[PDB]
RNA sequence: UAUUGGAGGUAGAGCACUGUUUGGACGAGGGGGGUUACCGAAUUCAGACAAACUCCGAAUGCCAAUUAAUUU
RNA sequence: CUGGGGCGGUCGCCUCCUAAAAGGUAACGGAGGCGCUCAAAGGUUCCCUCAGAAUGGUUGGAAAUCAUUCAUAGAGUGUAAA
RNA sequence: UCUGGUGACUAUAGCAAGGAGGUCACACCUGUUCCCAUGCCGAACACAGAAGUUAAGCUCCUUAGCGUCGAUGGUAGUCGAACUUACGUUCCGCUAGAGUAGAACGUUGCCAGGC
């Protein structure tokens, strides 16, 4: 008998071992991402200050629709890109938490990066 | 019984001897003590003879404890040779006691008994002692 | 354990200084460095 | 898929009213089992650990990895990192199916008087049990073996005790 | 499953005489002796035993 | 099972202390539920024939000041050589 | 003097001059070392870097401020104003 | 000198680690495959010991300061 | 060099204690190491988590491997020590 | 204050126990044809999905059994000074460790959906 954990604790784990190096300022923020079950967030964030500057999620009604979670991923990029562009932050700095460099997240980068997010 | 005796170094600091007993302070296993009101080194024969002493007056008795462990090891460099060409080898072990550490605890024998018994024991002890009762109040 | 010197096989030139094991690596090692006449990455020998 | 079907037919509907609970979720669901042989004196030779590659390479379908010694054991010559043992976890409908054929084969060539065994445990649920290979290779016989050798099984379920673990063997096992 | 080394298994039908107690599987990928659908159509491999015949304790 | 106190000021040096206690009179504090910490001394022979009286253990009428506190002895300090007590604690319970 | 008795150990290295270099509240320019050590007593803070003796050094000018980490762990930082 | 900040493990204490230790509980391994005394330890209770032990930890010395007073 | 010389020992570098909570600090004071090793035991990227204890078992010198819960890091860190 | 991200505080933050909670989805779950996938499992990783469940994880409420925090008062030690050769004494500052009463079953910035 053994126990089944959540995967969220083992990520986090694995993301503060990968914050050590990755930190945002105000010029180059950090881009984080949080991944679900069915759902994926993304934050612009100002580590200097503890503050978010943008933020995307697929479950913002914009957004959400009927996919295959990658294609929303795709979306989730833009719309996070879109909003940074707006505020006026071009260069970023990608925090991919715990969750690999693949798929899903692998997409949203992907997405940020064809939408003018330098990194 | 004793215990398998070895010591990590044998060539040791000798001890601070000024100042008051750190600890053992009470009787605490007995009901009478003898405790020191002065301070020296016990020479773990020193040790050997006081608790003969004792032991041989209440003719299997009560119960002795005895409170201090010969832990330090000194050394004594041998006869007729100069100063220096290093560190002596080891000649004994010693407990060094200060004004307050009971030294002897005893049980299971009258007043009187114990009285005399730590009276012999302190002949055998190049310390000036004194006969204290379990503490209460 | 020997010393070895690293010569770069296209320059020609003895560019580096470094140690083997003569037993673990009985051969003439190789390996990319930098040539400093050519400025470019070249393989060198224990020449 | 037999007894794949006959959890959710049978063991789900009589061990949920044999013994309460509030969801349905702790219906005690087995997960894998665990096949390790143990130690052959694979040490002057490294034929048997091709044996015993066969051996839960043919019975069950996967070869077993060869896990190395981890510390340098004394008296016996196991150096920190010498290959002795084996292991292989079955999961899916696999798990199922050897289950299924387990509890088909165990009795004839087990000869036991209880028909396994009745408990060798570690006081918590799971076997870690011994073996003759006697019940295994109904498949392939014992004309074409060299050795001897019995594993290390163990029963991995969302039960707590060897007490569960009893109620869960009714499936065709014999407590 | 231990995978990434494996090679084919198959749900075998071991219809034997002691019940057909093809509920079993195993490598044994022999010609079809019957190659039924109640089972499946693999070898029954499993001829003879006694499982489901005489048990020491239900006999 | 009467005990009383004096209230002892600020800023007692060492000179103060040893001089308190050379008398028959001993440092002690008082603490606990429905009073705050005070410092006081109360005479050793007076303290040595309350406990005599109501034991180790026993719920000791204590004047502070104008007030009486029910109090209990929590702790207290006592010195082998010499035999002699040297400070106590008074937690109170009312 | 003395005899066939001898000792066996009286061999030291030569010690190293660590610990801190510069105090809290100075100013100090970039590149100066702060704290010579083995091991990290000190972890590297704001500005302040790991030298591969694992001395700690300012990577700026600034003003030199030991700090706690958690519950039993220190840094220094260098903080720019001037 | 006053005021503030800092680095560090001495005196003292302490036994949380490394080791030395004295009594007492408790169950148990080789052993009188087991009993049973014990013996080697598992786990506890109360007491101690340390330059090369530290869960802790001063006084003072040390470094430096937006800085003040007095001096040279 | 030397608690007179001689005899014995030592002579350069590293770690610890002595060393008096910055640094430094002596004695023929108390303990040990070095005169290398590694083409991966270096760089970087991505993953991983230890010794031990029983609740224990085909071996079972006990403990090889294997199974489950505690395990503050007591393991490991090429080597002496910190 | 709600829920989920994220990050700032020396666990006063944690362990353990008892009890509640359900698509905002948080998780659970269904599988492997799809990238990927694991010296050695769709275990995990990755992917496609949303049919069953609050059971567990997670969130919330209680508790001091545990860990953590912890005075005042006193003591040990000690800067300085005055005596003195005692394993010392006295005065003036500083002032522990242990223990005691007690604190404590977290506070808090930004963002998004809730209200």
């Amino acid at each position: 008998m053994i126990s089944k954990i959540d995967k969220n604790k083992v990520r986090l784990k694995r993301h503060a071992r990968v914050r050590t190096n990755l930190s945002g300022t105000a010029e180059k923020p950090r881009l984080n991402v949080y991944r679900s079950n069915k759902h994926i967030y993304a934050q612009i964030i100002d580590d200097n200050k503890g503050v978010t500057l943008a933020q995307a999620s697929s479950k913002d009604s914009d957004i959400a629709t009927t996919a295959t979670k990658v294609e929303l991923a795709t979306k989730v990029g833009e719309a996070i890109a879109k909003k940074a562009a707006d505020k006026g932050i071009k260069e970023i700095v990608f925090d991919r938490g715990g969750y690999l460099y693949h798929g899903r997240v692998k997409a949203l980068a992907e997405a940020a990066r064809e939408s003018g997010l330098e990194f | 019984m004793l215990l398998p005796k070895r010591v990590k170094y044998r060539r040791q600091h000798r001890p601070k001897t000024t100042g008051r007993s750190k600890g053992g302070n009470y009787v605490t296993f007995g009901e009478f003590g003898l405790q020191a009101t002065t301070t020296s080194w016990i020479t773990s024969r020193q040790i050997e003879s006081a608790r003969i002493a004792m032991t041989r007056y209440m003719k299997r008795g009560g119960k002795v404890w005895i409170k201090i462990f010969p832990h330090t090891p000194y050394t004594k460099k041998p006869l007729e040779v100069r100063m220096g060409a290093g560190k002596g080898a080891v000649e004994g072990w010693i407990a060094v006691v200060k004004p307050g550490r009971i030294l002897f605890e005893v049980a299971g024998v009258s007043e009187e008994v114990a009285r005399e018994a730590l009276r012999l024991a302190s002949h055998k002890l190049p310390v000036k002692t004194k006969f204290v009762k379990r503490e209460e109040l | 354990r020997v010393n070895v010197t690293l010569a770069c096989t296209e320059c020609g030139d003895r560019n580096y200084i470094t140690t083997k094991n003569k037993r673990n690596n009985p051969e003439r090692i190789e390996m990319k460095k930098y040539c400093p006449r050519l400025n470019k990455y070249t393989l060198h020998r224990e020449t | 898929n037999r007894l794949k079907e006959k959890f959710n037919t049978e063991v789900t509907e009589n061990l949920m009213k044999k013994f309460n609970y509030s969801s349905v979720m702790e219906v005690p669901k087995i997960d894998k089992i665990v096949v390790n042989m143990g130690v052959g004196d694979a040490v002057q030779n490294s034929k048997v650990l091709d044996n015993a590659v066969e051996e839960l390479e043919l019975i069950t379908g996967q070869k077993p990895l060869v896990t190395k010694a981890k510390k340098s054991i004394a008296t016996f010559r196991l150096r920190e990192g010498m290959p002795i043992g084996a292991k292989v976890t079955l999961r899916g409908e696999r798990m199922y199916e050897f289950l299924d054929k387990l509890i088909s084969v165990s009795l004839p060539r087990v000869r036991d008087f209880q028909g396994v065994s009745k408990k060798a445990f570690d006081g918590r649920g799971n076997y870690t049990l011994g073996v003759k290979e006697q019940l295994i290779f109904p498949e392939i016989d014992y004309d074409k073996v060299s050795k001897v050798r019995g594993m290390d099984i163990v029963i991995v379920t969302t039960a707590n005790t060897d007490e569960e673990a009893r109620e869960l063997l009714a499936n065709f096992g014999m407590p | 499953m231990k995978q990434g080394i494996h090679p084919e298994y198959h749900q075998v039908i071991f219809l034997d005489t002691t019940t057909n107690f093809k509920f079993l599987s195993g490598s044994t990928k022999t010609s079809s002796e019957m190659m039924e659908w109640e089972d499946g159509k693999e070898y029954p491999v499993i001829r003879l035993d006694i499982s489901s015949d005489s048990h020491p304790f239900y006999t | 099972a009467s005990l009383k106190s004096i209230i002892r000021q600020g800023k007692q040096t060492r000179s103060d202390l040893k001089q308190l206690r050379k008398s028959g009179k001993v440092p002690a504090v008082v603490y606990g539920y429905g009073t705050k910490n005070v410092s006081v001394k109360v005479d050793e022979v007076e303290f040595i024939k309350v406990i005599r009286e109501v034991g180790r253990n026993g719920v000791i009428e204590l004047g502070v000041g104008s007030k009486t506190i029910k109090v209990m002895v929590a702790d207290y300090q006592f010195d082998p050589l010499k035999n002699q007590i040297t400070h106590i604690d008074f937690l109170a319970i009312n | 003097k003395k005899g066939v008795s001898s000792t066996k150990n009286g061999r030291d290295s030569e010690s190293k001059r660590l610990g801190a270099k510069r105090a809290d509240g100075q100013f100090v320019t970039g590149g100066s070392i702060l704290y010579r050590q083995r091991g990290t007593k000190i972890y590297p803070g704001e500005n302040v870097g790991r030298g591969g003796d694992d001395t700690l050094f300012a990577k700026i000018d600034g003003v030199v401020k030991f700090e706690r980490k958690g519950r039993d762990k220190k840094q220094v930082s260098v903080y720019a104003v001037a």
